[PDB]
């Protein structure tokens, strides 16, 4: 009623930036670690040449 | 009263637990199946014994399903934001640990099946290494369960 | 939800709302929420509404042994950089028995066609200190969830709400840009270090 | 493309977010929130001035050292078979280091321009102080990047000149003109920085 | 309240359920078709048997279609935000799990088809591995249904 | 009542339905063109018979056109924000689904026509795989119609 | 009355139409020109016929020009934000659909002229594949007209 | 009563109209210059005939200059935000259209001169393709003039 | 009073503590498993000794699990923001330290196993190197214990 | 009077005018200079003639310096925001146009000097191409002067 | 007074002091372990003497641990933002310095041990270079101690 | 008076002055160590002479250390934003200059350490290039001292 504003907390800048940048760091860490594992040298190159 | 957008993080916990576990299982199955396909052309009779890595990869998808269903059945409209965060944390802790376990299972299974083609004695060690790779997803499940039931 | 204070001049001119409105004189904190919102006998005499200047003169009779008056003084004007009439709460002015104490209000501004909301428009450092005084003063004030609109008001409704709580602030901007420069330098250094290599062979 | 995938992904994600955010602000009538005025005004002038000084010297050194190793690798490699290279082709190194000298000179000159305010309301800070901040930042970027490119260019040309000298001693004195022409760019950057900060006074 | 934009998340759930499942199926069909074409040059009689991976890749897209239709029928103008988040969660759970299942099916089908060109005994092993891969999409579907009808 | 920015999502739904579907069809036609041209050097008689992948790529652009015209006709000034989201979802569901179907049709067309150049028995298998790749865009169209009409 | 940023989306509509259609036509022309330059060495008499891909690439730029001029003529100081969104949608549709059409025409024309250097009968198939790749730009134009004149 | 920040968009209109046309012309001159030199090491008498692509690339920069001068003359401090948007649109539609035309002219000119050394008959075909590429910058100019002289 | 969003950092502390330790253990197990498999082709006798790297990698996952359990057990809804940050710090300190330790374990385990096949003397040094690479996980665990129990 | 921050864009106009023109001049000089040096050992008598591309590259830096000096001289602390934008526009329209001219000059100088070392008659053609490439910097200068002196 | 979120920077200081030190030490151990494995095949007697690089890679982790423990023991609840920043600065100055020292130790250890396999006299030089690479972590420790105990 | 967060920029000055100098010195030490390891196997007696570039990299690290210690001792609680940003300026001034100088020392030291083995006369030339590469870090230190003592 009265079209009262949504009650944003004054700390919105700090909480927003903490969440945004912590999550960006964590996401980048996961993506980079998973990329390294995904493109890990499969190690069976000592076997490949028979299979190819 | 609790905020209206609270259920979002719980729903993301459920969907993440399922999605990332499915990605881990998909990668594990893909690499293990490629290994089995390369192994077969030379050693046909090992094909069935060499499906075990695919099964251990599927365990990870089952773990993701367990956590996703648990969170989904725990969701509510008035879910407190704290519970929403717990569910998101559990969902990621199982989903991404299962993704890592799927990577481990896929790589170990591919290399181990190819090797067992050439030297049967490897099979036991391959199973042990796959167990060590899958217990990572198991630990992710444990953390997800502790968070969620808390 | 108690209703807003609505200074009316042929129509609702100044709307003012606060979830918890408290004041203190020599640290004698007192609560004015009930004395302000929903009371049909509230003394707003002395309030004024130009077409470009507004003054909400709340008054309370027995408080602290004197009839205290709080004048929330706002203005609105055309800022040529944009075509918008922007309004700012220039100040707050507390009349005690025989004296006046002024608080400047630092960050209350927004398009005149919108209301302004802000958690804790208060003189306490613990609560944002949007009110401020350069000279030490006896008064303290806190307006939890302070919302106000003095211009382009429509009936009993606040217009859409601008507010202080933003995605970024000056300090965070300075920090983010300094950190971005440092991250460029570190990424350059890390690119060079990672691209190091070692010989795969040695001479005889 | 390993690290360049990370770089490109960050760049593309950032600019997709910027396009979406700009569209959203514009469309929702929330353009009044995107106060570039408020940003440039509240972000302290000291930030701009000290970034200007720091970059003025650091990018000039990133230019000088870059050119120095570009040309030093060739000097040494060609000197393995033609040791006469070492003494003569040092002029390229001198020209690369003159860039860092421009850098320090302009960094000191710019830092001489910074003064404290004791004022924090933008109206009190004033046009003069805000202009001082932005102009010192501009001088820093100008000198630093002009010197970075100039040092890299002179390093490339010096490497070419050293390799050419490896095979014909008479060649150096004629290829040196290209290094001189490259070096002039740093002087141009210095001139522009001086003019940018010609009428600056914080206070 | 139930904000005016609330249906956005449900619409994105439907769009995700269809788009990501379709991409999973498209990859599981592209890789499988390339494998079938590469194999058929020498084993023309194996084409019909080796089309199975394409069928399971299509099954992934059918899971996506089921969940997308379910969400699009559950949408409403006054859809409460909690329900809208549930539908977005279902959409992602089916869509990206189907995408992972499609990658698994594509890789497994390609490798196994090129193998069964050279060793016919690999066919039933391929079938088992492909069923394991497609069960990932099925798990995604299960979680999607639970979320959507929650 | 309705926010005046409501039609942005309608126009973006239309533009997505056309743009992404056309990109999918363009990739399909490009890969099929390279495949057809490469085959035709040695097997000219197959040039016309081998146009089918291009046709099944163009069908995807036709789905995109149908959905885009639907949205463009169903897009008034005071479009409810919920209905505008519905149209955005329909546009994405058809467009990106057509993109997936177009990638699959292109890769399968290239592989299948190159194989057909060598092994005539592969034509029917290629057509089956193309039909499976095409039904993905068809699912996208169905979901888009459900959302648009909803 | 109507917002002042309304015209921005209209001018982006016009500029997007022209720019993206011109980029599609430029890519098509460049690829076709490289193809013609490679082919003409052995078979000089095909240079004139082999310019058809260039013509059908230019027609995409003509589509973009037509839509851009329609939007430019429709721009006026007070256009409603809805009309501006319509023009943006038309611009994106025509421009990016023509970009896809240009990509397809470029690859098809390059491969087709290179093949036609060797097997003259490939020309008719190349023309048909070019027509299929070109009607994508026509679909973009149709959607753009429906949006822009609405 | 207009914003003081209105002229930013017109300034960027002129800036784009010049910068992007200059980049397109620089690429068209650079690729064509490498081609002309690599051709001239063997057939010097073709230098002046083969300079055509460089000139047609330069005409793109002239288009950009004409539009940028027009926009610059049109700028004022009180320019309405609508006119500023018109000028940004004109600037982009000439600059990026010229960029596309410059890429096309560059690739076509390089390949065409290189071939024309080997096959004298290719000269007229190259010139026709370059005219088609130039007409893209011309269309950009036409749209830019329409917008900038509304 | 403590903010409702405080628990987000704690749940991310737990999820990170488990996820990154799991990724490190997965890399360590995977690379050491490929090394063991390659070694086993010639020297089957060494599988049960060479398994040790995998045990070292798994101990990192156990460290991650222990820290995650401490955090999850210490979580509450009213968790003061200070304790929430402490738990995020513990989670990162053990998760990424275990990530680095697992990467080192994987690399040194693979290299040491392959070398030990060639030169049995390398085994003791491999044990020492694995211990030095693994105590990094223990240091991370110590820091995480301090921060989490603080 | 004028805003506090207005001079920022003029400062950046000067900084761009010099930084980007320095980039173009540096690239032109470096590319043409490595070409010249590599050439000289084969043809020592051509160096003084081959210097011409270096001078043309330097002229780009001269254009940048001229525009930057104009901006820095006109830019007072409280210039109107409109003039500030004009000066930013001039700065970009000289800097990036001179960057494009510098790239063209570098590529053309390298290729043309290397060719002239092999074929003297390419010298005049190289001069013409260099003129066409350097005139882009002159166009940038014209636009920059118009904007900055308006 | 001492804002509620102040502890975040101090906790991240501890987390950095441990994580980046651990990553430096892990890289050093990994690279030096690969070098030692390669060296040990031909020169077994050198393995135990050559573990010095691994020891110096480990010591970086002890530096990180000391700074992390000091920060963790210097964290009260209402820590001033000044001290929280000091502890973040100490954490970075030790963690990233240790990361650089770890890269140096890894590269130098690999090269030095694989060389000392060839030339025994290189051992003392390798020790000196490792000391110079090591004291970078010590300088980081010094700065971190000053900042963290300030 | 001064803002609560003013100390952050000076703290970042100190941490950067140490971290970037450490990274430059680490790169220099690593490159020079690779050079020395390669050089030693053929010419053992030059190791102690050739260790000089490592000494100069250590000197770069010491420049960083001096600036970092100065800033750390200068960091008081009520540090004005002006002093804090002066110290940030000094931190970058020493850190990035030391980074670049360390890179140059590393590359020239590698090249010269190798060269001295084949041509001993190059020793003084290498040293003379290196002192020029190090006075750059000295320049950065000079500016950092001036800034941080202003």
């Amino acid at each position: 009623p009265y079209n009262l504003a949504y009650k944003y907390n004054l700390e919105y800048s700090v909480v927003f930036n903490l969440v945004l940048w912590i999550m960006t760091g964590l996401a980048l860490a996961v993506i980079i670690t998973s990329y390294n594992i995904w493109n890990m040298d499969p190690g069976y190159d000592s076997i490949i040449y028979r299979m190819t | 009263n609790n905020p209206e957008y609270s259920s979002f993080f719980g729903v993301m916990g459920a969907s993440s637990a399922m999605v990332f576990s499915a990605m881990g299982a998909a990668y594990g199955t893909a690499k293990s199946g490629t290994g089995i396909a390369a192994m077969s052309v030379m050693r046909p009779e090992l094909i069935m014994k060499s499906i075990i890595p695919v099964v251990m990869a599927g365990i990870i998808a089952i773990y993701g399903l367990v956590v996703a269903v648990l969170i989904a059945n725990s969701l509510t409209d008035g879910i407190t934001l704290y519970r929403s965060f717990l569910q998101l944390g559990a969902g990621l802790s199982v989903g991404l640990s299962g993704l890592a376990a799927g990577f481990a299972i896929g790589i170990v299974g591919d290399a181990g099946v190819r090797g067992t083609a050439q030297q049967p004695r490897l099979f036991v060690g391959m199973i042990l290494i796959l167990i060590f790779a899958e217990v990572l997803g198991l630990y992710g499940l444990i953390v997800a369960l502790i968070l969620s039931t808390k | 939800i108690h209703p807003p204070v609505s200074y009316n001049d042929t129509a609702p001119r100044i709307l003012f709302w606060a979830q918890n409105f408290s004041v203190a004189y020599k640290d004698e904190w007192k609560d004015l929420t009930s004395l302000t919102f929903g009371v049909e006998n509230l003394n707003l005499t002395g309030s004024f509404w130009n077409d470009s200047f507004a003054m909400l003169s709340l008054t309370y009779e027995p408080l602290f042994g004197a009839t205290v008056t709080f004048k929330f003084i706002l203005a609105s004007r055309f800022y040529p950089v944009s075509a918008r009439y922007w309004f700012t709460m220039e100040r707050l002015e507390i009349h005690s028995n025989g004296s006046v104490a002024h608080f400047n209000v630092s960050q209350v501004t927004g398009p005149s066609i919108y209301s302004f909301h802000c958690e804790y428009v208060s003189s306490l450092s613990k609560k944002g200190s949007l009110l401020v005084t350069n000279v030490p003063s006896l008064w303290q004030m806190t307006l939890h969830n302070f919302q106000i609109q003095a211009f382009n008001v429509t009936g009993e409704q606040f217009s859409y709400a601008s507010d202080c709580a933003g995605f970024f602030s000056p300090g965070i901007w300075m920090g983010l840009l300094t950190t971005l420069f440092m991250l460029f330098i570190f990424t350059y250094g890390l690119h060079m270090i990672l691209s190091l290599k070692t010989m795969d062979r040695f001479d005889d | 493309t390993g690290l360049e995938l990370l770089y490109l992904g960050i760049f593309v994600a950032f600019w997709a977010c910027m396009i979406v955010v700009g569209i959203c602000y514009t469309i929702f009538d929330l353009g009044f929130r995107f106060d570039v005025a408020w940003f440039l005004t509240e972000t302290s002038p000291f930030m701009w001035s000290n970034l200007g000084i720091g970059l003025a010297i650091s990018l000039s050194v990133v230019g000088a050292a870059w050119g120095i190793y570009i040309t030093g690798s060739s000097i040494i490699g060609g000197g393995v078979k033609a040791p006469r290279i070492k003494t003569k082709n040092l002029v390229s190194i001198i020209f690369c280091e003159a860039v860092a000298i421009y850098g320090i000179i302009m960094a000191i000159v710019i830092s001489n321009m910074a003064e404290p305010f004791s004022a924090t309301d933008p109206k009190a800070i004033g046009h003069r102080n805000y202009h001082a901040g932005y102009s010192m930042f501009g001088a820093g970027l100008t000198v630093g990047l002009s010197n970075l490119f100039c040092g890299v260019c002179v390093g490339i040309v010096g490497s070419g000149a050293a390799l050419a000298d490896a095979q014909n001693p008479s060649l150096f004195v004629k290829i040196l003109i290209v290094e001189i022409f490259g070096s002039a760019i740093g002087l141009f950057g210095v001139i522009v920085a001086i003019l940018q900060t010609s009428r600056v006074k914080m206070g």
